[PDB]
């Protein structure tokens, strides 16, 4: 694209999106800088951002110049779950103008656009309980001159563990990109061709029901990870 | 009063426990040996609760009362060992009250029991009903997760609800080494705690929870196997003859169980409720444990190896008559027959040997002769 | 988003006046529209930004032959809203046409506020099914909001008539009403009125003003579904993206409504979902199954039980659920409420799309068959014979519910993956 290359298009919407919160012109949202640490070249299920804090200098020395590149991490994780909730509502989006007084063609697509919504919002409420609920339990209560320096550095790893960036749970993250893949295959078309999104929905269903048996499997390597074949599938082999 | 030494590569006759111990061997021919106990008490007492803290302002005394007794040129006996045990009584009392009420032994002790000593029917029956398939075949990797998940939610179905000392008893697979084979139990501990339940106790507790699972087991398929045949001929009454001939011996054993853990229990709490030394917990630790350990028989040896065989041939027999409804004619009889000589035989055999001398115990014999019927069998 | 509610009919607007009245109650706002010192939470979901930091609520009342309207304005809250809004029957054809007159008016007051808003998601429809006035006007103006505006979403939240009956004419209103929801609207959240009463004669010993706490309870529904927009959450702060879950196909849109308190006029969460999938605590009265569960929970919650307990209900296997699809039981987690008293302090509530409606949606078709057939119910009303001298929509309704039925049927089958 024309726009996007710079790390300066996209950081006056940061300025434009503080607003809209009733957030800006605090402390809270100062020293916050947006950058990309990609070209976009690609199925394109990767998202290119990095956000930043910090603050005033005799609180700085605890808060270390390499744990805001690891939130810079973590932030673009849970963005590249986001960019499904985009392409996803793009394309029922496109799909509703072809309503009232449907056909076959019409209830049949939305039955597939159904399953690939559900499953992201069931790991993005995932991590939307990992990074958010657990983790800020132990860094709510984990706040009691060096164990201040401990206790934070306890935060972060905790923070990346159960949001399964890390190596351990590698193979329960490498299926979502077969997940994430066939949903950008299926955002392109509306119909062009009906057929040709159902064959991408049911490579999608048997890449969900083995994401169910990979991450079973992978609790004898992770307490955390116990969780998360329950969200994925439910009562559900 | 720390455990610290001054005298390196010279022995001064001493080194809690180990590179704490006493070295017995050196010691001075003017000083006993039990006045050797006291000091090795002492010194292992006071590096227990020193350390771990990151207490007591005795140090002062000490250091007087043992000055005091340094300046004089003639061997007292009676003086050393009188201050070394005025130190040692108030010691014992502090390490008692650190132990005792910091973190509740009364808990400890009631978990103990409600689990390795099957405290609880409903919990264990259902454990047993649920995880049955698992356990009934040899163990595997994976399996030991699906049984522990089983053993919360048996929990939970009977509805005796708790967290917290609920995960500390997690369930324990060997595999390589039937799953029932080598289920274990072990439970957490932590340190004002850590003395009392040292491994070789909890080793010991093992032992009883596999007893005693094994007569529990035994029982409730018994009565399975006769429920399922009179719900529904000559053949089909001398199976339920010999399951009621099975079943009395089986129920009175495990109420003799029953029996030991309600007396020895009782002595184990009175004794630590009935003074505050270390030593009563010590000694009443050993009378619960001899006593139980008598009682389960494997201090003899064949009545044992009896009791094993009235439990075993039971497993495969209450295993064998589910799986069909109807009498058996091919080769029924044959092993209907083995069976019941083979019964007979150790059950005899066993009460030969019931016939420590312990009041109880015999007594308890009486019950099937007070019919003289269990005496021609 | 933001959010503008719709009124119509006597007990709708009821129901909207208690809503209002809930909301004022909730946040911290005077029956002025004065803002409190205590008001920070979202506010534009439903309240219009006025000019002297006044959150006039959006809404708009609308009448037909008002009698309780009145009462309404005679109240301290008829100052709170209100912005201008103001206009001035028993059957479905009599309301339809009577909505069909004075469309142009009513859509000169939805235009305005249309262009007044800076944005709309949403168009929330507070009105009883065969209710009278509520009946045929809602049906007509519902054709024409879907008309008009294709670029935001509908939700019903409604009332079914099962009340057990003299007004006979019912079946055929909720009959012709139930077509335009099936294909005009994308959710509509069901509820029984029996189920409702039971409990509310379970909790004290009411007989006649079960009416007034059904409209705290329908009023603490409604603002549970968006306490997570009005107060910063994370997830369904768009209401599409809490929608979109429990529907597979546009057909299948009624939700299933439970509420764990039940008197409501701390807990262990496994406890309060496996009390939540009772029957008792579902306001709703073969095998059925689940298509899909989501539940809202606000209160007092352990942050860690929720792994926990979600481990629990899933080895608990209590629930049976559809084999063609991979859905969830989906826990999502808000916020309690401040600025209002917090009793009863754990509150969950459940939206759930199961084939169990379709028994009650059977019942009314079989009582809707027998009362056509026999033909001594309709009576052939002057009104429904202005509105259709060939009565052939009702049997086009009849054929979009049987379609219905069959789809409800196919879809508890585990043939669904081809159409039914």
């Amino acid at each position: 694209p024309g726009e996007l290359l710079n790390p300066l298009v996209l950081n006056s919407v940061l300025s434009k999106a503080l607003q809209c919160s009733l957030h800006g012109d605090t402390p809270h949202a100062s020293n916050l800088s947006l950058a990309l640490k990609y070209l976009p070249e690609v199925p394109d299920v990767l998202s290119c951002l990095e956000l930043r804090y910090k603050v005033d200098w005799p609180l700085n020395i605890v808060i270390t110049e390499g744990c805001v590149s690891k939130y810079s991490g973590v932030f673009s994780f849970l963005l590249q779950l986001k960019l499904m909730m985009w392409a996803l509502k793009d394309v029922c989006f496109h799909l509703k103008r072809t309503a009232m007084a449907g056909s076959v063609q019409f209830r049949q697509l939305q039955l597939f656009k159904h399953e690939m919504q559900h499953f992201v919002k069931v790991i993005q409420g995932y991590i939307a309980n990992q990074i958010l609920h657990v983790t800020w339990c132990e860094f709510r209560a984990r706040l009691a001159l060096e164990e201040i320096q401990r206790a934070h550095a306890e935060y972060l790893h905790k923070a990346v563990f159960r949001g399964l960036l890390t190596e351990k749970a590698a193979p329960v993250m490498n299926v979502i990109h077969s997940i994430f893949s066939l949903v950008l295959k299926f955002r392109s078309q509306l119909h062009p061709n009906f057929a040709l999104m159902q064959q991408s929905y049911n490579t999608f269903k048997y890449y969900s029901h083995f994401l169910f048996k990979v991450v079973t499997k992978l609790v004898n390597r992770q307490p955390h990870l116990e969780d998360f074949l329950l969200r994925i599938n439910f009562n559900n082999y | 009063l720390h455990g610290l030494l001054l005298d390196q590569h010279e022995e001064f006759f001493i080194k809690s426990l180990k590179q704490f111990s006493l070295r017995v061997e050196i010691l001075p021919s003017y000083i006993p040996v039990r006045v050797a106990e006291k000091i090795l008490f002492v010194g292992e007492s006071v590096q227990m609760f020193e350390n771990q803290n990151v207490l007591k302002n005795q140090e002062d005394t000490f250091a007087a009362e043992l000055h005091r007794l340094k300046q004089q040129p003639l061997f007292s006996l009676v003086d050393f060992e009188q201050v070394v045990d005025r130190i040692r009584s108030t010691v014992a009392e502090h390490l008692w009250k650190l132990m005792v009420e910091e973190s509740d032994l009364l808990g400890q002790l009631k978990i103990i029991k409600d689990f390795y000593l099957l405290g609880r029917g409903e919990l264990f029956q259902a454990f047993i009903d649920t995880a049955q398939h698992m356990l009934k075949t040899p163990p595997t990797a994976v399996t030991e997760h699906d049984v522990n998940v089983a053993f919360q939610q048996s929990a939970h179905k009977v509805l005796l609800d708790d967290d917290n000392l609920l995960p500390l008893l997690h369930l324990t697979i060997e595999y390589h080494g039937s799953g029932w084979a080598a289920l274990g139990l072990s439970y957490k501990v932590q340190w004002p705690l850590h003395i009392l339940f040292t491994p070789a106790v909890l080793e010991k507790y093992n032992v009883v929870f596999k007893y005693l699972l094994s007569v529990r087991r035994v029982q409730a398929e018994l009565q399975h196997c006769w429920a399922l045949q009179m719900q529904r001929q000559t053949d089909a009454i001398k199976w339920r003859l010999r399951n009621h001939m099975a079943f009395l011996v089986d129920n009175l054993q495990y109420y003799l169980q029953v029996d030991v853990l309600e007396s020895q229990f009782s002595q184990l709490l009175h004794q630590i409720n009935s003074t505050r030394d270390f030593e009563s917990i010590r000694l009443a630790h050993d009378h619960f444990l001899s006593n139980l350990l008598a009682q389960s028989f494997i201090l003899l040896k064949p009545v044992f190896h009896c009791l094993n065989e009235i439990l075993d041939l039971c497993h495969s027999f209450c295993s064998l008559v589910s799986q069909n409804l109807g009498p058996l004619d091919e080769r029924g009889a044959a092993q209907l027959s083995i069976l019941v000589k083979g019964f007979s035989r150790q059950s005899s055999l066993l009460f030969k040997i019931l016939s420590h001398q312990i009041n109880s115990d015999l007594a308890q014999l009486l019950l099937r002769l007070d019919y003289n019927k269990y005496y021609t069998q | 988003r933001e959010i503008i509610t719709l009124q119509l009919g006597q007990c709708g607007n009821q129901i909207g006046f208690e809503f209002w009245k809930q909301l004022c109650a909730e946040h911290g706002i005077s029956p002025e529209g004065i803002v409190e010192e205590f008001a920070t939470d979202r506010k534009d979901v439903f309240f219009y930004q006025a000019d002297d930091e006044h959150y006039i609520p959006r809404a708009v009342l609308l009448d037909l032959e008002p009698r309780v309207i009145h009462s309404i304005l005679n109240s301290p809250y008829a100052k709170l809203y209100n912005p201008e809004n103001i206009y001035l029957g028993n059957n479905w054809a009599s309301g339809f046409s009577q909505g069909e007159k004075i469309h142009e008016d009513i859509f000169d007051i939805i235009d305005r506020e249309a262009d007044g808003s800076d944005s709309l998601e949403g168009f929330v429809l507070c009105h009883s099914i065969a209710g009278g006035t509520g009946s045929g006007l809602g049906s007509y103006l519902l054709e024409r909001l879907n008309d008009r505006y294709p670029k935001k979403l509908v939700q019903t939240y409604s009332v079914f008539p099962n009340q057990d009956e003299d007004v006979v004419v019912q079946p055929y209103n909720s009959l012709l009403t139930l077509k335009r929801l099936t294909q005009n609207a994308d959710c509509v959240v069901v509820l029984d009125n029996t189920a409702l009463n039971r409990i509310a004669t379970d909790r004290l010993h009411i007989q006649n003003p079960s009416f007034s706490q059904i409209n705290q309870l329908v009023s603490t529904i409604m603002s549970a579904s968006t306490t997570t927009l009005r107060y910063p959450g994370y997830m369904n702060n768009d209401l599409i993206g809490l929608i979109a879950s429990l529907i597979p196909t546009p057909r299948l849109h009624f939700l299933m409504t439970g509420y764990t308190p039940l008197t409501t006029d701390k807990t262990t969460v496994l406890d309060v979902m496996r009390r939540l999938l009772q029957p008792k605590n579902v306001m709703v009265s073969t095998n059925h199954c689940y298509i899909a569960i989501l539940n809202i929970i606000q209160g007092e919650v352990d942050p860690t039980q929720v792994h926990k307990s979600l481990q629990r209900i899933r080895e608990r296997k209590l629930a049976n659920f559809i084999p063609w699809g991979p859905a969830s039981i989906q826990v999502a987690l808000s916020r309690k409420s401040p600025y209002l008293p917090s009793a009863h302090r754990v509150s969950g509530l459940m939206m759930a799309n199961h084939t169990s409606i379709s028994s009650l949606f059977e019942r009314t078709c079989r009582q809707y068959d027998k009362l056509r057939k026999r033909e001594a119910f309709l009576e052939q009303f002057r009104k429904e014979d202005m509105f259709k001298d060939n009565f052939d929509e009702m049997d086009t309704s009849r054929e979009i519910v049987q379609q219905l039925i069959d789809e409800y049927h196919a879809a508890t089958r585990p043939d669904y993956i081809s159409w039914g």
